[PDB]
RNA sequence: UAGCUUCAGCGAUGGAUCGGUUGCAUCGAGUAUCGAUGAAGAACGCAGCUUGCUGCGUUACUUACCACGAAUUGCAGAGAGUGGUGAAAUUUCGAACGCAUAGCACCAACUGGGCCUCCAGUUGGUACGUCUGGUUCAGGGUUGUU
RNA sequence: CUCAACCUGAACUCAGUCGUGAUUACCCGCUGAACUUAAGCAUAUCAUUUAGCGGAGGAAAAGAAACUAAAAAGGAUUCCCU
RNA sequence: UAAAUAUCGACUCGAUUGCGAUAGCGAACAAGUACCGUGAGGGAAAGUUGCAAAGGACUUUGAAGAGAGAGUUCAAGAGAACGUGAAAUCGCUGGAGUGGAACCGGAGACAGUUGAU
RNA sequence: ACGUUUCCGACCCGUCUUGAAACACGGAUUGCGGAGUGCUUGUCUACUGCGAGUCAAAGGGUGUUAAAACCUUGCGGCGAA
RNA sequence: AGGCUCGGCUGGAGCUUCCGUCAGUGCAGAUCGUAAUGGUAGUAGCAAAUAUUCAAGUUCGAUCCUUGAAGACUGAAGUGGAGAAGGGUUCCACGUGAACAGUAGUUGGAUGUGGGUCAGUCGAUCCUAAGGUACUGGCGAACGCCUUGUAUCAUCGGUGGCG
């Protein structure tokens, strides 16, 4: 029946290919009951047959961007999928390092000339 | 004879359906779309086709990245990060 | 007088609002008072009715019948309740909704979450009645 | 005609898929308006500008 | 076809002008909005008064005028050093400087002299690490004292 | 008598008027967020029965996660289903990118055909312009050396 | 004639980037009519405006005087009243 | 090189001395849809049963549409194209007129209507 | 009284026109819709407040039945040559 | 007088006096817009392409559907048998009550439910024709245009040896 992301999140990448195969197998089945003239109560089946194939697809997605997302945290380049999905403008903004940075005359403007906090008597 | 007489003549196409707007309205000798200018890179659109600019704008179609990205937006483009661990 | 500015007095916004109310809401919407004593013993006023409570009618034309209720056709706005029914002309027998507001609730069905929801609704109950 | 092209063949079934009298288990559903498909195409009569 | 005693019409509108029309529907609208705007700047900048920098006194140009004063942008380097305050001192003590008003006369010049010694002697001066107070910087019960100031400074 | 006209009563044809109103018009307020990481738009497809509309994309009227807490509903049917939404996924055309524009072709690996120079399948890749650097170069253009 | 520099110019499925196309209410640069009014009509007007082309943002553009002026002088830009 | 300024095109909100289905956006509804043109493009009509389908079981004539009974309902003369249901137009029953128009104003009569502490 | 019958009178309305019942044009019938408006600028007239003054602009202050109301002008418009 | 009050019937949820003020404020016409309806009127008419008849079947019901017999027609440059463009399911089978088939209808290119198009050899696919459209180059305020030409031009690929 219904199958538990949960629990499949524990599996091996071996097991889960073999719960989707059989998934997919029983799914067929269901698709020659359809065309055979089948009854009502297998034909309620096909859509929870489908969804628990979504849920094992969504797992095993889910694992290996998950791994690929750690073995490439380090790497200057990174996959053009594993990068930051942002606004395209957003992704062409500047960082915020090179934002923050200032030349020799604004360090010195920021040294020299610095607001103060006051008040004026009314 | 300009009529009924003419008109059993007609059975060669002049347009046909455009691969980016799917209108009958690709001429096939002029290799162009009437409608959206394909296959030129730019779309086609006049200021006295008020209607028409209507008709083929923004918005008349699903607007599926748009949507996404306004959603998105909502919450300052978060990513890499999941909702708090909990159950039921 | 409303104060709140983002809280609109438009009667065509209400009627869009809860006509179009999406299945959560329409469970706020379909709520039903306690009766006095269930009051006296819960602390509460009225909750969101639920299937399998028990209830009363208190207004219309089946005014003083007693049943469970069976569904909370929360499309149709109503619930259907046991005995509450009439014949179809082929003799077959059909549910009467009734409207969750002209009944009153006789017993609750609780549960790990509804009786949260009681606890919640009391502990605010009592912190109010004691500020007012 | 016989001599037909693949995208041609695939727009004139969906137009043929359309082309279908409303189940009528739908005029029992709650609010429903519609009381039958009021887009039918009769083939002699409306024709499909390709 | 005007008939009888009129005055000429003079009206310009033979021009499409249904496309250039501008209504004033939002007047109480702008009017909230710039007062919220003064609000938020008073949060941010408090204790230093909402008007910002102080201003200087100034004649009017024209003789139709030169009997009135009004407020300037700023003060000259020659006011500014006749008051003993350098530019940089004035920036960040929060006075206006004009960097192309300079003075031809006594009297217009020692007019603002005055203004700017009335400023420092009403001014309030807060530690720049509030542990460490330094010279020139004023005392604490003064500062208990500090308060936000509204409208024209020394108006 | 009949027919015709007219009056009273009754009934047709027709859809005016009246009664609201999840619609429209205008005014005001808050925010700044499309696209080669593939946009807008188009095409096709996806439901147990579902043409259209709405939704979605081969995980296809939706998966995961989180909040709430018992339904959906026309018939079936069996932590529901709604809302949020940060994870995953997101078909083909389309700036549309191998070349053309509704077709055919090149490179590499791996797998199968028994072997493979021949086939088949899968995967990855091959667009224009431009910046920085790299490699291999051309010119008595200028110069030095043998 | 050998080798080595520079200069200029190429090829690369060389390593890593970037541009294209949409949107129209506002914004920036161009191009640019006629109806109409003149009781006719050509300058004029409509109008430095419909239409056409290109280019951005949340605002854009402008902006810190080769300024205004002629007082006992004002002092970047933008916007409002006059 | 920010601010004051412009702008509802996009997203989200609050209002109104505005319209109330021939009005208001073309579109209150499967509306930029049906449909039309080779094409640029053009472009509608279409709101309302009832509180609740309780949407008329069953008998009867007919091949059927449909009708006669019956039942539901505050009510079905609210019966599905269903709130109300006008005028034009039309059919029936009864009365009265009726020689190439008919209608109409003034004045009586008849029929008729109505009032009488 | 839009019934009948008598006596007298009785040409089809709207329109242009010197002149329409016209052999002048529009009108088969009914329902619903349908045309001197908005604004800027003048002038006269009527009413209201103040009066050599009057109105105050943008703006500012306040106001939460906060787009209203209330307060606020060395200066501006018109008038006083 | 513009109109108004009341009575009776229908109808089922709003309406109203008076005071100020405002207006998308009054229809017989505009060959007015839109929707509906009359007399004409059961009238004009349903007359080109030679032509049908008998018996039976089915059906509630047959000039028109089906079977048999007869009589005619196209007359091979056909009213025959197949294709290109175009159509797009109109193809085939079984039901059919209403609409449509300007009579009828049991029949149908209609309508409801199903079924149906199988390629190494037939075509497309491949080659180029007239011609189109790119690259450079030039022009152009620009979208982009012009040339398909020594204009432009550093545009490659073939045997062999070695490997």
């Amino acid at each position: 029946t219904k199958l538990k992301c949960k629990s499949l999140r524990g599996e091996k990448k071996d097991a889960l290919q073999k719960k989707l195969d059989e998934q997919k197998t029983e799914l067929a089945t269901l698709r020659v009951s359809k065309v055979t003239g089948g009854a009502a109560s297998k034909l309620s089946k096909i859509r929870v047959v489908r969804k628990n194939i979504a849920r094992l697809l969504t797992v095993i997605n889910q694992t290996q961007k998950q791994e690929l997302r750690k073995f490439y945290a380090d790497h200057k380049y990174k996959p053009i999928d594993l990068r930051l999905k942002k606004t395209r403008a957003i992704r062409r903004r500047l960082t915020a390092h090179e934002l923050s940075l200032r030349s020799a005359k604004q360090q010195a403007k920021s040294r020299n000339q610095a607001v103060r906090k006051f008040a004026v008597k009314a | 004879t300009k009529g009924t007489q003419a008109f059993g003549k007609k059975h060669v196409k002049s347009h046909t359906l455009c691969k980016r707007c799917g209108k009958s309205s690709f001429h096939i000798q002029k290799k162009r779309c009437a409608s959206c200018g394909y296959p030129d890179a730019k779309k086609r659109t006049y200021n006295w086709g008020a209607k028409s600019i209507r008709r083929r704008t923004t918005g008349t179609g699903r607007t599926r990245h748009l949507r996404d990205v306004n959603a998105r937006f909502r919450n300052g483009f978060r990513e890499g990060t999941t909702p708090k661990p909990r159950a039921q | 007088m409303k104060v709140n500015p983002f809280v609109s007095s438009d009667s065509g916004k209400s009627r869009k609002a809860h006509f179009n109310a999406p299945s959560h809401e329409r469970r706020r919407i379909m709520s039903a008072p306690l009766t006095k004593e269930l009051r006296t013993k819960h602390g509460i006023r009225a909750i969101p009715i639920r299937t399998d409570d028990e209830v009363v009618v208190m207004r219309g034309r089946h005014k003083g019948n007693t049943g469970r209720v069976l569904r909370c056709y929360r499309k149709k706005f109503v619930i259907h309740i046991d005995k509450i029914t009439r014949e179809k002309a082929n003799g077959s027998t059909v549910h009467i909704g009734i409207h969750p507001s002209k009944v009153a609730i006789t017993k609750l069905k609780l549960d790990k979450d509804r009786r949260a929801l009681v606890e919640r609704k009391a502990a605010g109950r009592s912190r109010v009645t004691g500020i007012l | 005609s016989a001599l037909k092209k693949s995208f041609i063949k695939r727009k004139l079934a969906k137009k043929q898929k359309q082309n279908r009298p409303m189940p009528q288990w739908v005029r029992m559903k709650t609010g429903n308006t519609m009381k039958y498909n009021a887009k039918r195409r009769h083939w002699r009569r409306t024709k499909l500008k390709l | 076809a005007p008939r009888g005693n009129q005055m000429l019409g003079n009206a310009h509108f033979r021009k499409h002008w249904h496309k250039r029309i501008k209504t004033w529907f939002d007047q109480p609208a702008r009017k909230l909005r710039r007062r919220q705007n003064r609000q938020a700047k008073a949060v941010e900048i408090a204790p230093r008064p909402v008007a910002g920098l102080l201003r200087s006194v100034v004649r009017c140009p024209q003789k139709r005028y030169n009997t009135k004063t009004r407020l300037g942008r700023g003060f000259s380097l020659q006011e500014l050093k006749a008051a003993g305050i350098s530019q940089a001192q004035a920036r960040t003590i929060g006075i206006a400087v004009d960097v192309r008003r300079t003075n031809k006369t006594a009297e217009g010049l020692k007019a603002n002299a005055d203004r700017l010694k009335e400023y420092k002697a009403k001014l309030i001066l807060f530690p720049k690490k509030a542990s460490a107070p330094k010279k020139g910087d004023s005392s604490a019960e003064e500062l208990k004292v500090a308060a936000q100031l509204r409208g024209d400074v020394l108006p």
